[PDB]
């Protein structure tokens, strides 16, 4: 897997080259921006349930048939499973955006996912739109002014929402 | 590649959980770390030419019959100081690499791996290469925590050599 | 105990190595974050009588039929309400622990171990001991990242019980 | 292994009590020396060949017979096993200045070490002299004040002298 | 694996006949050149460095995109890769000189070798250069009249290039 | 096939290395008998007419039963005479075959493998070989290093035989 | 200890057999080449002092800064300078020694096992010794199979350094 | 094990000191009797039958009651194992004579021969009387003038004829 720093060094050793300028004044945005990424991973995970909530709810209002008898999220079974997945993509985004790199997302995460569900008759679609719905959520928890030293998170904001819409483009 | 936050990251993953906070807990250590690590980077790669030079100078004043005796392993020509030359650029270039990962990661794959078969079969004196990197050592012109930090990516490829 | 020095020494010495590098920028991680780590465990243990005493009265008021049924497990009389307050200082207690180990250590051995076989035996309900650490989390007073310190461990022992 | 910190919670979970006001003044004073503990430990791990060197030459110029044919120290096989077990001593007294506590050198490296040093017929007393020619070696570098902000470092220094105090009178 | 005498007693024992006057003329020939056998074989050894290092520097003279970035022996692992391989052919070439047959030079080393560097994407044209210039090296040692006793060499040197022409034809 | 050189080269191979100082030596102790051995072959082969005949006439004078008797596996007429000249020839070639290789692999694997179940078979006592062998190496008229040679792999024949 | 003769004498012991005659060809290389070895290990022994002082010389010309640099692992000083004859003899003294044994066993269990981390922990750079094993190759004053001999084994201990 | 030459290096590197004049006399002595001990060996060893044999012979015509019924070699099962013991033993004694030390032969075959030999009820004394007599038809072998160089082998003799009185004395 690759970080922001490990996939600049990564191109330019294939380059043979130093690192430029654009280069290492990218990578000393990453690090000045370091803190906030904490505090984004921070607080991603410490309300990872209210997240998966917030997302879950809103899909099953937008989809009602997905818990009533005979939906793909009916059941004990279903639902935990259902929610299990959710998680799980959003552990992975907390991969990526304390990374600085959707690598380990990608590959460990994202890759086949598509085909996985095909096959188990889960539907991508209503997964993608979970997967957007726990962006928002996640963005809004992120962006909470309350409790935290006043700055503009607005650069990372986008690159998390990034990271869902990468993850929501793998299953629809 | 590795590095202290793909390594926490692997850790996390292994055992399928989100980051903990002790992992968080050093990934900041990381993080506080690299803005001296960052300037370290900065200083070589902007004054890598200077640096390159003076290292290659150091060694021929150090060790005097690499500019006179004949011979394709030595730089008493044109030939043999623009690859010594170059080879110095290499290491100093690989050690960028890793003040801008946070570790060591980038010397051992790109420069320690294969190096002893390298200088042996080219009849490379690896006494020479300590003595490049102890000039760019002595004077990088760096102080404080970015001077450590350059420091002991320096160290670590002086020991690659020992 | 596991704290973050402890597995960083741990490991170094599994592979019979002084610390690297990067050991050494996880234990940075620590000391930095442990000031504001001491400062949290020092306001928690100077207001503890308070703290405890607006914890049990909390619960009490979200959760009135503690205080109104009969029942060796439920808080009518003074011998429940300072079993109560009891149980929520040995919560508070290892939660310092914990702030100062700078690690969930404490909380894994000295709280969490046998918790749910002990709350089950004496019908003591887990959402009653989440009440009183949220009322903890939202009064100890501090701001900044000694609050987010204690916020983090004190949201571990609710989870645990969640 | 125990740390300062460790030490300090598991007398106060035996007692079933808070930590008090003189407990936490202590702690308080290790992590304000954090950053001159991690100098410590980073310049004798980086200087460790130069500290065993500086022992073992010592040592040789005191008792030149470990060096003479017939020496423990004499041969290939011997000299390499002597610097050997310098430098384990020395790391693992680098382990207990981190911790701040000697648990990990006691526990893991001190226990036993005199009976095996007797067994295999090692002078006991010459290697708690090597070890405290570390000492000196070791605290001479630690307390460099060269490329580095000036400060009091006399408690830490004392900390590490009883370290090497401690492994010393492990084999004497 | 054969050497010249059991490549003839093996075609002798076939035909099921004593060695004719040519074969033993031909097998007190190699005998009596034993010596110059076993200075050239030691000579390759001990030299091995420097043969190769030579042969490599001429082919990276010739073809300098080998050692500049995107080249197939630039890099550390590649170049290390391309050394190794260059010894190794060179081990084998004084397996087939100290045993008058390449029997054990095309068994455990040329049979297969096209295949597995056009499957490696090692440009086999190069390699075959480069084991040339081996030969010319390793010649050019075996042949130094210096330290040694005068004599003709040319049937033997006539012999080790032929392995090495053996070599180059395999991968080119 | 199995000789001193190949043994050696097989070694350094299944270690991956270039043949050491003590291969070396060992070869060229292959290499200084190689003349001696080189000599008792030639002249084993150039005699090889004669001391056919003279070692079936040997036979046939120490068992003179093998002459006189009627039987298949016997000499008595001008058909077993031919098959008895034909196996000794068999010896004495492989013999040769072994002189020239330095080793007694070719006798191990071109005579020796199957001679027993021959001889059974066929009802061909080994003594007659024995004395076959014992009259070519009392007769072949080498001396020095070439005679030792010669006895040496005709006693490894002789044997095999008992 | 492993020498071409104890080697041989392992291999048919391990075997429950008598030498074979390959066996008995290798160990006569081995005394066919002891001649040789005897008369090298005999030159250095003799000539052990001036070959010594010669080696020791011949290192502070060509790397000047070993005898001006101050540090006790340098030799500017008189203690420094017969620190290095001590270990230029410690090398000649197991050359010979190798010499006498007709293999690489003396080199590899009394002077290369643990030499690395010798050099390592004092200092002592590689490419010094090289450059003593280089003088003593070119200054022992034999010709031949002696200097063969010789050669095999300084080249030996050259490579090993490297 | 050790042979002529390592016995004395490893002496010499206790030491710590060069081999002198003596020593170097000593082992280029052995060096130049190198022909003569190849000779010994070979002799012993291709005439290895012939020596058990006019051992055996000599020895049951002193104690006949040996291969009588109830003598400890009577029967074929206690004849064989007496003859392997002679020729393992005279195995032995040509690995000295080769090494030109009595090292192999005291390790590997002489320690510990006296107690299983009384374990077993073997006759020690008839054991060593065997041995001797295989020295006598040894060296008459050895000593043979016919189809050899002549030349002075005493020196050679004397040390063969020590190895079997070490034996010899290892079991009487
Ligand atoms: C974007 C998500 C929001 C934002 C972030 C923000 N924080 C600061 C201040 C700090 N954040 C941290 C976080 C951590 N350090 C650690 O070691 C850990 C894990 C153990 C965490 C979670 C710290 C230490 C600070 C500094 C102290 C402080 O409270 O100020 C800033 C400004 C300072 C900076 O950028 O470094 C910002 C912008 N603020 C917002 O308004 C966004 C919603
Ligand atoms: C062709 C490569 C060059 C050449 C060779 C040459 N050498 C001799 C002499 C000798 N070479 C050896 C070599 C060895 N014997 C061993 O046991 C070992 C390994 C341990 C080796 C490497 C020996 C013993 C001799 C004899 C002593 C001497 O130095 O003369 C000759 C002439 C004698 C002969 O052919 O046997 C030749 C031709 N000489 C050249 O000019 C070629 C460049
Ligand atoms: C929830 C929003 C939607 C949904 C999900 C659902 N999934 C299953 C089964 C599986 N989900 C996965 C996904 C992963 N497992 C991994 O390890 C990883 C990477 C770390 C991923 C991405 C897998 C492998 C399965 C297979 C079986 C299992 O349970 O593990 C179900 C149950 C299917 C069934 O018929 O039982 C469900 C319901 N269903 C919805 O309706 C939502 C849209
Ligand atoms: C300079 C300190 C001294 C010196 C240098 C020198 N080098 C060569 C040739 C080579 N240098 C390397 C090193 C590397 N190649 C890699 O990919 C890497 C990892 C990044 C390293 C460290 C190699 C492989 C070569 C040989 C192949 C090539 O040309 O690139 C020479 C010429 C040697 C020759 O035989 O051609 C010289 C002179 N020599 C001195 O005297 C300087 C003091
Ligand atoms: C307070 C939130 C509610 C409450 C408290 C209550 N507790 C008891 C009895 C017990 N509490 C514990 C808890 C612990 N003992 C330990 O050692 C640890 C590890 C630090 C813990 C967490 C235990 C073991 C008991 C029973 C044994 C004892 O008394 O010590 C009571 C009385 C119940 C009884 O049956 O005796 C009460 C009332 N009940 C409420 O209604 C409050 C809301
Ligand atoms: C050098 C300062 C002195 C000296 C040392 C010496 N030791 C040996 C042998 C051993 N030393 C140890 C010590 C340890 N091994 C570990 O893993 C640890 C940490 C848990 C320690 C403290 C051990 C176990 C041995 C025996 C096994 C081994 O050799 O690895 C020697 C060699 C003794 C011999 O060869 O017979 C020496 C020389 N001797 C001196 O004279 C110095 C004063
Ligand atoms: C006592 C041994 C000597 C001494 C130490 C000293 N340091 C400071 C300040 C700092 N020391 C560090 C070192 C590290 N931080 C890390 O993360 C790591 C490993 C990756 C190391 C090695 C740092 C970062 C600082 C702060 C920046 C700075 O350079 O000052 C002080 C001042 C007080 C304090 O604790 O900060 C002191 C006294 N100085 C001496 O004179 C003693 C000999
Ligand atoms: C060097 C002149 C050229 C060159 C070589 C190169 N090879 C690799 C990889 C391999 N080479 C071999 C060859 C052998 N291995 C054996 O065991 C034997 C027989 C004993 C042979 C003949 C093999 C098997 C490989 C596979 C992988 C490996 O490293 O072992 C590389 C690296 C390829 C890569 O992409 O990493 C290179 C560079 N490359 C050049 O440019 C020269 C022309
Ligand atoms: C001569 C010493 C005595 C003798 C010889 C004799 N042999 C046969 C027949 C056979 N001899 C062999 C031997 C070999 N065949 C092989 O390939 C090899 C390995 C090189 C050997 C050693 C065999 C196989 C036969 C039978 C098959 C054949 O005819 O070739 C005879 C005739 C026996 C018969 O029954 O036909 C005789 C007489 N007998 C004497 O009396 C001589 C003293
Ligand atoms: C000479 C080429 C350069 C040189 C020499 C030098 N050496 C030291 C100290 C040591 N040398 C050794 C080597 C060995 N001891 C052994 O038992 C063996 C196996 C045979 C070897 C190879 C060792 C162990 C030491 C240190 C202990 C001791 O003194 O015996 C010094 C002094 C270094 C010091 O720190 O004391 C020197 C100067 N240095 C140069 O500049 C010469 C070019
Ligand atoms: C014959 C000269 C005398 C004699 C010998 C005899 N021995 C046995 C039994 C044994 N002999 C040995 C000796 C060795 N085995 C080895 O591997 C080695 C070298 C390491 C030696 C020296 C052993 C081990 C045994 C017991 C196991 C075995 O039989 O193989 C017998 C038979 C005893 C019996 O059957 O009970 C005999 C006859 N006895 C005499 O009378 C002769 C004087
Ligand atoms: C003492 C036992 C008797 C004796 C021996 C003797 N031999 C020579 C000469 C030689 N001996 C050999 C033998 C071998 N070389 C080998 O490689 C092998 C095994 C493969 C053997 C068995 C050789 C080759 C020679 C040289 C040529 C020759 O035949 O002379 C001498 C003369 C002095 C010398 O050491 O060379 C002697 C004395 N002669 C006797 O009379 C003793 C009874």
């Amino acid at each position: 897997m690759l970080d922001a720093f490990a996939k600049v060094v990564s191109q330019a050793d294939t380059k043979g080259e130093f690192l430029s300028s654009a280069q290492l004044d990218a990578l000393s945005n990453v690090v000045k921006d370091g803190s906030k990424r904490l505090d984004a991973v921070n607080r991603m995970t410490s309300n990872a349930s209210t997240i998966v909530a917030n997302a879950a709810r809103s899909l099953f209002e937008e989809q009602p048939q997905l818990i009533q008898p005979g939906g793909n999220a009916y059941t004990n079974r279903r639902m935990a499973a259902c929610l299990r997945d959710m998680e799980i993509i959003l552990r992975y985004v907390t991969y990526a955006t304390l990374a600085g790199d959707s690598s380990v997302l990608d590959d460990r995460c994202l890759n086949g996912l598509r085909e996985t569900y095909q096959a188990l008759g889960v539907p991508g679609g209503s997964v993608a739109a979970g997967v957007a719905k726990m962006k928002d959520a996640a963005i809004a928890i992120v962006n909470d002014p309350n409790g935290i030293t006043k700055g503009d998170c607005s650069a990372l904001v986008s690159e998390i929402a990034s990271y869902f819409d990468r993850a929501a483009a793998a299953v629809a | 590649m590795k590095t202290p936050i793909t390594e926490a990251i692997a850790a996390a993953d292994t055992q399928g959980r989100f980051l903990s906070n002790t992992e968080l807990q050093a990934v900041n250590g990381r993080f506080e770390r690299a803005a001296a690590s960052m300037e370290a980077a900065r200083a070589l790669t902007n004054n890598a030419q200077q640096l390159i030079d003076g290292a290659a100078n150091a060694v021929y004043q150090k060790f005097p019959y690499t500019t006179q005796m004949q011979g394709a392993n030595f730089a008493s020509d044109s030939r043999g100081k623009s690859k010594c030359a170059r080879d110095i650029g290499y290491y100093l270039r690989i050690i960028t690499y890793s003040l801008v990962a946070g570790g060591t990661g980038p010397l051992d794959e790109y420069l320690i791996a294969g190096l002893d078969e390298i200088n042996r079969t080219f009849d490379l004196s690896p006494s020479w290469y300590v003595e490049a990197l102890k000039y760019i050592k002595a004077n990088h012109g760096l102080s404080g925590q970015a001077a450590n930090e350059a420091n002991t990516y320096i160290d670590y490829a002086i020991n690659a050599l020992s």
